[PDB]
């Protein structure tokens, strides 16, 4: 049975805006990655991107670094795939016309990471 | 190899419920399905009606259709010393039978109606 | 008596169980605290039990016990167990020496200045971006700031009438010809005093 | 038949008995509609429509004229008689509004809702509107009892009778060919996981010092994963049973005619191995419901009681032993299976001994 062992390839998609933002996974208290990188390993557990709503009055409870690091199971939206997986594929689309940032400072450097590099590459792909 | 290997799975304790427990959209917030799976079609209950007695088997669909025994049989699975083997769950004294939700439906949708489905001897 | 975003039933009562467990619940966030400091606040449960709660007492349980209990639950439990969170939260806001806010836990209805903002801004990083009005984009505020300005707005919006414990009342300065209130200046300082000291026990 | 001048008397709730006789929608739809909007002798006496109308008598009936042209019923006039006050008190009661679903970028709206007309609204005009309403409430209540009760699906055969039912799981089948009882159900690590939730946080609480928060993140992190600690509480929740061999449950067939379709076993022995997910069943318990391993999907509820488990005992496994054809014969299902019998075909019909004339000899 270990020379019989298909492959199954999975996409999971998430959306964070004025509704709703992320969580501070796969990471100690002085970095930020909402989801793992290309070429990285998913949690012993299948949680990625898991989703916070959006709050004001809970700031001092819930926008803390220590609240941001756990998951909590209820009052969530999470993403549960594979455990044992590698990943293979990122795809980030972001509408930048909006005049008010929803998502707070600190939160946005691994998905303009790959954004930028997505623009410039559209971006010579149009020059051509 | 082929297809349909056993990744199509469910287990639910626990479902949310209609503002009457069915639930159909983007369901990958946890590991496995959480839906409730209907187990008890019309031959169903109609052979739990025949071979289990009438009185036991109406409890099983209290236990889902009411909302306070569905409370009650987690409150009496939390509070007990021992998780299995409780001998009353939700106890008949307190939340008594005729709570139903299409029940009552089906009753008010009926009394708007003029008439009503009762007996007497 | 619920809200949109849909909650299972069954989690619901498990919220409601566990709060009822007060000594516990307090032990959790800081295990140096009496018995006895907390007996003194949950013996005035039988009293409030009467009375309506105000989201003055719901914004400050839920922003201290985050570590044991979540924030968003407390729109979904009954009045039993939100009068044992708010003595544990009184109990809680009395060991660490924020007499002077504590008082207002158990009651019935009759930005960020200079000192603090640099650590304010230090312990919470991530902050509201503002818009900005030709060009020159300015800093953005903390949400932090926005939360302990509601809590000021909510605190000092009318009079209020102590129903608690008179050691506490002892404790803290304040003085009474009837069992009425009174709010001092220096409220909005021990408030933000408290919220850094809850950036000091989570990050 | 109800009182329907009893049940406007004795409401004690907002009493808002004038809905369409204050309303005028003059600027109130806004307000009317969204927020509270969202015994009918026209069902009975509905033998008069076929190309004319007896019912052009409008108002001010006075019904006692006995001239009664039908030939299907002749105890009409004794239900009549019975019970005299039909349609005669003048609060009629409005539908709630669970009754009316409304969202999206289209609003959506189902056809057989056709009662907001009399919501909508000289006296002989008036008197004519009166039984225009009465017989749109007709119109809509009828449609209403064949379109959302009398089809399949419905409220009747699909809510009333019960559907999606708490506590359950859903699951392919293996078999258990081992030295084991005729009753032993063996749950995997994914289903039994999360089919036993509050089961687990109760034996942390109880067990551990952690809060229910921490119990659930520890119940939905070792799902996927497996540890000894979750397994030794499922040991431990096995072993808590004392009369019973474990957890009482019942299992299902989607195709249920005959007795062994449904069935009652116990929980024994939850698996170790996180990919395997299938519920191992008994072989002798094959042979009752027409169950194979050919990718079916069979179904499976959890008793929670001791009370219910002593009720579910009606059916049970031995119950479909004896035949329910001839009066002494033990029926088919109790027969083993192919590769069962081979072995002692093998064994016992073999050249063993010499036959008897060489043994004594």
């Amino acid at each position: 049975l270990k020379r019989m062992m298909p492959t199954s390839y999975s996409t999971a998609v998430a959306n964070a805006g004025r509704k709703a933002f992320f969580l501070n996974m796969y990471g100690d208290d002085k970095i930020y990655k909402p989801f793992p990188d290309i070429g990285d390993v998913i949690r012993p557990d299948g949680v990625i991107f898991a989703i916070r709503d959006h709050d004001d009055d809970l700031a001092p409870a819930e926008m803390t670094p220590r609240a941001l690091r756990t998951l909590d199971r209820t009052f969530d939206r999470a993403v549960i795939g594979t455990p044992g997986a590698k990943v293979i594929d990122i795809d980030i689309w972001r509408d930048e016309r909006v005049n008010p940032s929803p998502t707070p400072t600190g939160m946005d450097a691994q998905l303009v990471k790959y954004h930028t590099h997505l623009s410039s590459y559209y971006r010579e792909l149009l020059k051509i | 190899l082929l297809e349909k290997i056993g990744e199509d799975w469910s287990a639910a304790a626990s479902v949310k419920t209609q503002p009457s427990k069915l639930n159909n959209a983007d369901r990958a917030s946890t590991p496995g399905r959480e839906t409730a799976i209907r187990s008890f079609g019309e031959s169903e209950t109609r052979s739990y009606n025949c071979t289990v007695g009438p009185g036991p088997t109406a409890e099983i669909l209290d236990q889902t259709n009411n909302p306070l025994a569905h409370a009650a049989v987690i409150e009496s699975w939390l509070t007990a010393e021992k998780p299995s083997s409780v001998p009353v769950a939700v106890d008949r004294e307190k939340i008594p039978f005729g709570g139903s939700r299409p029940v009552a439906m089906f009753d008010h949708l009926l009394e708007c109606s003029g008439i009503a489905l009762e007996y007497a001897p | 008596h619920k809200t949109k975003q849909r909650v299972t039933p069954g989690d619901i009562v498990a919220y409601n169980l566990d709060a009822l467990d007060v000594v516990k619940l307090v032990h959790k966030i800081d295990d140096t605290v009496p018995v006895e400091l907390i007996q003194e606040c949950l013996d005035c449960v039988a009293v409030t039990a009467t009375k309506d709660i105000y989201p003055h007492q719901i914004l400050l349980a839920q922003w201290v016990m985050h570590k044991a209990f979540p924030a968003r639950a407390f729109s979904h439990i009954n009045k039993n167990a939100v009068n044992h969170l708010l003595a544990a939260a009184q109990s809680l806001m009395w060991h660490w020496g924020f007499q002077q806010v504590a008082v207002f836990m158990q009651v019935e209805l009759y930005r960020i200045q200079i000192k603090y903002k640099d650590v304010m801004d230090e312990l919470y990083p991530h902050q509201r971006q503002q818009r900005a009005i030709n060009g020159v984009p300015v800093a953005p505020v903390n949400i932090a700031g926005i939360a302990v300005q509601s809590a000021h707005a909510s605190i000092r919006s009318s009079n209020w009438i102590y129903h608690g414990p008179d050691r506490l009342f002892k404790e803290a300065e304040q003085v009474t010809q009837n069992k009425v209130l009174v709010v001092p200046a220096t409220i909005k300082s021990v408030i933000t005093e408290l919220v850094i000291h809850l950036g000091k026990l989570n990050q | 038949v109800v009182d329907h001048n009893e049940v406007h008397d004795q409401f004690t709730g907002k009493r808002i008995y004038a809905n369409d006789y204050n309303t005028s929608n003059s600027d109130e739809k806004e307000e009317f509609d969204r927020h509270f909007y969202s015994r009918l002798l026209h069902r009975g006496f509905e033998r008069g429509l076929n190309h004319f109308i007896d019912n052009f008598n409008e108002i001010f009936q006075f019904l006692l004229d006995a001239n009664i042209i039908s030939n299907n019923k002749s105890e009409f006039a004794q239900f009549v008689a019975q019970n005299k006050d039909k349609l005669f008190p003048k609060y009629l009661p409005v539908p709630s509004k669970l009754c009316f679903v409304a969202t999206t970028s289209g609003t959506y709206l189902d056809k057989p809702i056709e009662a907001a007309i009399d919501a909508t609204l000289s006296p002989i005009k008036a008197q004519n509107r009166t039984m225009r309403g009465l017989r749109l409430y007709g119109q809509f209540y009828e449609i209403y009892a064949k379109s959302r009760i009398a089809q399949k699906p419905g409220l009747a055969r699909r809510h009333m009778f019960g559907a999606r039912l708490n506590a359950t799981a859903r699951a392919v089948i293996t078999s258990i060919s081992d030295p084991h009882d005729y009753d032993e159900l063996h749950i995997p690590w994914g289903v039994g996981c999360q089919l036993l939730k509050y089961h687990l946080t109760n034996k942390l609480k109880a067990k551990f010092n952690m809060t229910t928060r921490e119990a659930f993140s520890f119940v939905y992190e070792n799902v996927l994963q497996y540890n000894q600690i979750i397994a030794d509480l499922f040991k431990e929740l096995i072993a808590e049973a004392a009369p019973y061999k474990g957890m009482g449950c019942t299992f299902h067939r989607n195709p249920t005619l005959q007795r062994g379709s449904t069935q009652q076993f116990f929980i024994t022995k939850v698996k170790d191995d996180i990919n395997d997910n299938s519920i191992s069943m008994s072989v002798l318990c094959l042979k009752a419901p027409n169950a194979d391993f050919d990718g079916d999907q069979l179904n499976l509820t959890l008793m929670p009681d001791v009370y219910l488990t002593k009720a579910t005992e009606r059916i049970a496994p031995h119950t479909w032993v004896l035949s329910i054809d001839e009066p002494h014969e033990i029926s088919g299902n109790l027969e083993l299976q192919g590769p069962v019998v081979e072995t002692i075909i093998n064994w016992a019909h073999e050249k063993y001994l010499p036959p008897l004339e060489e043994w004594l000899k």
